[PDB]
């Protein structure tokens, strides 16, 4: 869901990269400054935080 | 792709800095020519001064 979310929000040149725990995974997505709010946006509609 | 938004950010900066210290190399250089032509334009008046003043001096004199 927080992929497509990114997705569309922040087009294509937004980085989602995840890395297992052994459960679920600790996501990191990785955006250009000053696309800060546009990102965490994203995030919020999903019910996902930082 | 996410590499040419990198090169973007700075490819603006570069330009914009670079253009404002090639307009105060410009704009130091334009005044040192401004006083150095002033510095000249104020010895200028001081010769003819000095050649007025001797003339009618060596004629009072004489």
């Amino acid at each position: 869901l927080v992929e497509e979310a990114l997705r569309k929000a922040l087009e294509d040149r937004y980085l989602l990269a995840h890395e297992a725990y052994a459960g679920g995974v600790p996501a990191l997505v990785v955006v250009h400054r000053k696309e800060v709010d546009q990102a965490k946006a994203a995030l919020s509609r999903a019910g996902v935080a930082e | 792709k996410l590499e040419a938004i990198l090169s973007q950010e700075v490819e603006a900066e570069i330009q914009a800095l670079l253009q404002e210290a090639e307009a105060k190399a410009e704009a130091v250089k334009r005044e040192a020519e401004e006083k150095a032509k002033a510095l000249l334009q104020a010895r200028e008046r001081a010769l003819e001064a000095q050649y007025r003043a001797a003339l009618r001096r060596a004629e009072s004199a004489g």
